[PDB]
């Protein structure tokens, strides 16, 4: 087994990990475990510090911020007397190989905290990847409050993800009844998915029936997936945007019903014009697929994406109230999308 | 300006139920992304292992995959009659991707020599204008031989294309098909045409020369 | 799941061919459609590479600037468009299937169909059979053959009584010449009792020229 | 920038 590593611009500090990647199971996260190697020859601080950070990144020519999320802080050296941790096998590994002079360290990811989400760039932007990521500093000084030198210190980016529930849910399925007043006549819409869970890439068959009993017409067929972005960082944002859509011409008569099935697939290829939109977590500058939907159990923090998808039926009044009053009829289809668990 | 492969093996040979080994030493270090690969003659290739040590699904416990740093290596716990294929190293870090050039697992077989026969030009050939002899060897392991053709008493070389034909699967022997291409008028004149086979089932060269 | 190519076939050099290859149980934007260039007993050899989900194209140094590779995303389809071929690209090309998250190597590949380049012709196989001599009587057995020489395309398929007879049957694989037609040997070993009381014949058939063979060998 | 790898 391999595992990574990262040294200081000047070598004195070098990082080792196990991994990148850390698995949010909700009910716990994968530890970050590792260890610091030091000189003692570049030993002069004589107190070597690391940090786990979950930070917003965000944005006029390239120039971003790191607003903190979760911060914790590990005195690696020295071993304070008051806290003895026991040793990981990873850990334990890599002592034996370096020696005394790898100090490690060891955070513990809380639940309820988001995952490694990066917002889609343009063609003009030169800035580091804007959106929640978390970055482990290994750092040395006098004291904590002392101003850390770029060069006696050290920082590796790390993802916080999720996979595909074991179990898949119910089959999304929804309907809404439009009846309007001229006559006692009800427009019915009826959709469903083939599955709840979808891998990336996968196409998502969408069943659909329309029973028109009204004297209206329905011109056209609208269906789109769209992406549910709620970012919670200060007071609240949020917005859909449609990672994929269909606008079918299909015409449902007067007192006739419909029945079709649409198959559509969201991939990135048709969506590197929408900037901001949500993406997983870039360890520099991958390139990375549409955002994993996030799984949270019973207001977070970062950058929570969900997805639904959305039929919607064009109909034209007319009649007594003319075109004033709309007479569209929609329904909407909420469906996980994310990816399976590696093996 | 590209990463290359350097597969070590170029002809190994076991027999059934022994451990082999290959090993593709990477051109630099393309990290654990390495992948092996199995591909039987007239068939395409298979996957065995990814990212190096992760066997695939659909192959048998046997397989499995190891690194010691530019060195990736593929080891088969027991061979078995279905792991007889010339099998292929790939990285897969930096593109473009590049494979290795090939090892002839085999089977291994008692010594036999092979059984040269010549054939003579049909009469159908030399009048079209052309001739042609056949040297051929039958059932004989190992693969390797080294034949050239004698004419007129006075070796002939620059004009012998040779083909083999695969491992058998039932005896487990091979074939060799010599053939000295020349005109017509060649042909007649100078009429001592012969050709001369050295394999190591053979302690003395096997001479199989025919007039008319 | 099932990958299917067409579009081989022999065309002059500076010429231009084009190839498909079907995908099944596989999806486009799933998966990443993978090309590769082995000719015979000289080893793979990635030709172009396309992601359908991130939208790239990628290419072999020699064959940037002259194949294109593409995809009908709704016929689940690859078009690997070959243009201003040269005669060293010859080669049997398979379309191979990667995981698109992430890469997991090539796990499936398709037969892959025979491409030719060369400025020689179309030509059809000349049989002369090779008339078991003396010579090829030894130990009790005898060995017919019949020998293909002077057809251009590689693709010949020889079966003797038609297939009947697959016993001690030996096909050797064909060579490119001097004068560049292909050139391929088959011979079977028959007992010498049953040599002259039965007749034995050779089934040599090519498809791009549309010949059909039925010569009969007799001992010399 | 680099981040290298390393035996265990």
């Amino acid at each position: 087994t391999r595992v990574f590593k990262k040294a200081s611009p000047n070598g004195k500090l070098t990082v080792y990990l196990g991994k990148r990647d850390f698995v949010d199971h909700i009910d716990l996260v994968d530890p970050v475990d590792g260890v610091v190697l030091v000189d003692p020859e570049y030993l002069k601080e004589r107190r070597v510090y690391v940090t786990l950070t979950c930070a917003f990144r965000y944005g006029v020519l390239g120039l971003t911020f790191r607003k903190d999320l979760f911060v914790a802080n590990v005195q690696s050296f020295p071993p304070a007397p008051e806290d003895k941790k026991p040793l990981t096998r990873l850990q334990e590994r890599l002592i034996k190989k370096l020696g005394e002079h790898a100090y490690p360290f060891t955070f513990e990811i809380p639940p309820n905290l988001p995952c490694s989400v990066t917002l889609q760039p343009g063609p003009e932007d030169t800035g580091k990847a804007c959106g929640v990521d978390y970055e482990v500093k290994a750092f040395l000084a006098e004291n904590l409050e002392e101003k850390i030198h770029k060069r006696n210190s050290v920082r590796l980016v790390i993802r916080k993800v999720q996979y595909a529930p074991e179990r898949p849910g119910p089959q999304p399925t929804a309907e809404t009844t439009r009846q309007f007043l001229m006559s006692d006549k009800p427009l019915h819409l009826e959709a469903s998915l083939d599955k709840e869970i979808y891998y990336h890439g996968e196409p998502i068959s969408v069943n659909v029936h329309v029973t028109n009993n009204t004297n209206k017409t329905v011109k056209k067929i609208k269906i789109s997936v769209r992406q549910y972005a709620d970012i919670v960082l200060f007071n609240t944002a949020q917005y859909k945007v449609p990672v994929a859509m269909e606008e079918a011409d299909d015409t449902v008569a007067p007192s006739s019903t419909f029945s079709k099935v649409y198959t559509l697939t969201p991939f990135l290829a048709n969506n590197r014009e929408k900037r901001g939109l949500a993406l997983d977590g870039k360890l520099k500058h991958e390139d990375t697929n549409l955002a994993s939907s996030t799984l949270l159990r019973e207001e977070i923090l970062g950058i929570i994406v969900s997805y639904k998808v959305k039929v919607k039926l064009v109909v034209s009044r007319g009649g007594l109230l003319g075109d004033l009053a709309s007479s569209d009829v929609a329904v909407e289809l909420p469906f996980t999308l994310m990816h399976p668990k590696p093996k | 300006s590209d990463i290359q492969m350097t597969q070590s093996p170029s002809s190994l040979s076991a027999s059934v139920g022994d451990r082999v080994t290959i090993t593709c030493r990477a051109s630099q270090s393309v990290s654990s992304a390495v992948a092996w690969y199995q591909q039987k003659p007239g068939k395409a290739p298979k996957l065995l292992i990814y990212s190096a040590s992760s066997l695939y699904s659909g192959v048998p416990s046997r397989f499995s995959g190891s690194r010691s740093g530019t060195d990736f290596t593929l080891t088969i716990s027991s061979l078995q009659p279905e792991d007889f294929a010339t099998y292929y190293c790939q990285q897969y870090k930096y593109v473009p991707v590049t494979f290795g050039q090939g090892t002839k697992v085999e089977i291994k077989r008692t010594v036999a020599a092979p059984s040269v026969f010549i054939f003579p030009p049909s009469d159908s050939q030399l009048k079209s204008g052309t001739a042609s002899v056949v040297c051929l060897l039958n059932n004989f392991y190992p693969r390797e031989a080294k034949v050239q053709w004698k004419v007129d008493n006075a070796l002939q070389s620059g004009n012998s294309q040779e083909s083999v034909t695969e491992q058998d699967s039932k005896d487990s022997t091979y074939s060799l098909s010599s053939t000295l291409t020349l005109s017509k008028a060649d042909y007649e004149k100078h009429k001592v045409y012969a050709c001369e086979v050295t394999h190591q089932g053979l302690s003395s060269p096997v001479t199989k020369s025919f007039n008319r | 799941v099932q990958l299917v190519e067409s579009g081989g076939g022999l065309v002059q050099p500076g010429g231009s061919l084009r190839l498909s290859c079907a995908a099944s149980g596989f999806n486009v934007y799933s998966s990443s459609i993978h090309w590769v260039r082995q000719a015979p007993g000289k080893g793979l050899e990635w030709v172009a590479s396309i992601s359908s989900y991130y939208g790239y194209t990628y290419y072999a140094d020699s064959v940037k600037g002259r194949f294109t590779i593409s995809a009908d995303t709704s016929k689940n389809t690859a078009y690997l468009q070959m243009n201003s071929l040269r005669a060293e690209d010859t080669a049997v090309y398979y379309c191979a299937r990667s995981r698109q998250f992430w890469y997991s190597g090539l796990d499936y590949w398709g037969q892959g169909t025979l491409v030719t380049v060369s400025s020689a012709s179309t030509k059809g196989p000349s049989v002369f059979p090779l008339a078991p001599s003396s010579k090829s009587t030894s130990g009790g057995t005898a060995a017919l053959g019949c020998l293909v020489k002077d057809y251009f395309p590689e693709p010949v398929t020889v079966s003797w009584n038609s297939g009947a007879l697959t016993s001690g049957v030996h096909t050797f694989p064909a060579v490119l010449q001097s004068s560049g037609l292909y050139s391929l040997s088959s011979v079977v070993t028959v007992p010498s009792s049953s040599l002259g009381t039965q007749t034995y014949i050779c089934n040599v058939n090519h498809k791009p020229s549309n010949t059909k063979v039925d010569k009969k060998v007799e001992p010399k | 920038v680099y981040t290298r790898s390393t035996g265990e």
